[PDB]
């Protein structure tokens, strides 16, 4: 159960996203979330 | 003819009488896969295989 | 079940997400991380101490947190350790990028 953004994604709301990660899914989760989030940023940019 | 004054030889680091410290190469600014993160360089293997950065170093040892 | 997830979960396991994930596990299973470190530390100083030709390739830490999640009813590989089935040949290793 994830929320679906249609706003523009800035530091501060990416630090927030993933301070939210970590208190729900846990650091284990969101360790691989991290590295698959940079992975698509990497390509897109 | 040479008058006094003028480059009759080229040292290192230097020709056609002027400083030159380093090479022209084609260069592109865009982010590529990640290997450009920070400060860090792509580099294709044309300086490689063409000798465009060779450079000679010397080191003396004495006993 | 999402189609396109083969790969994905193939890199998680080939990688060594695995054992992340088991320290994890077993860290929310413990009140004080230090004396769960010294009670692998000490289990390991057993395991080495028992059979020390069986080591050296093969790490008993990695054993230790196999045996504990295999025991867990999570099956993994003996020490996490896994081979190659495509290498090419003896003496050729792979590049990781």
């Amino acid at each position: 159960n994830l929320v679906f953004h249609n706003k523009a994604i800035n530091g501060t709301a990416m630090k927030r996203l993933i301070s939210r990660l970590i208190d729900h899914f846990g650091m284990a989760y969101t360790s691989h979330i991290l590295d698959q989030v940079k992975t698509l940023g990497f390509q897109q940019a | 003819c040479i008058k006094k004054g003028q480059i009759l030889a080229d040292g290192a680091a230097t020709v056609g009488g002027e400083l030159a410290l380093g090479k022209n190469v084609l260069v592109a600014y865009m982010p590529w896969e990640g290997y450009n993160s920070e400060d860090a360089v792509l580099i294709s293997e044309r300086l490689v295989y063409e000798d465009i950065y060779t450079s000679f170093h010397i080191r003396k040892y004495e006993i | 079940r999402i189609p396109f997830l083969e790969e994905q979960v193939r890199k998680i396991r080939d990688g060594g997400k695995l054992l992340t994930m088991d320290i994890h596990r077993l860290l929310l299973n413990e009140d004080n991380r230090f004396d769960f470190v010294n009670e692998i530390a000490a289990e390991a100083k057993q395991y080495v101490e028992n059979n020390r030709d069986e080591y050296g390739a093969k790490k008993a830490i990695l054993h230790v947190l196999s045996n504990r999640m295999n025991d867990a009813g999570v099956y993994r590989a003996e020490a996490y350790m896994e081979s190659d089935p495509f290498k090419p040949g003896p003496g050729y290793m792979k590049d990781e990028l």
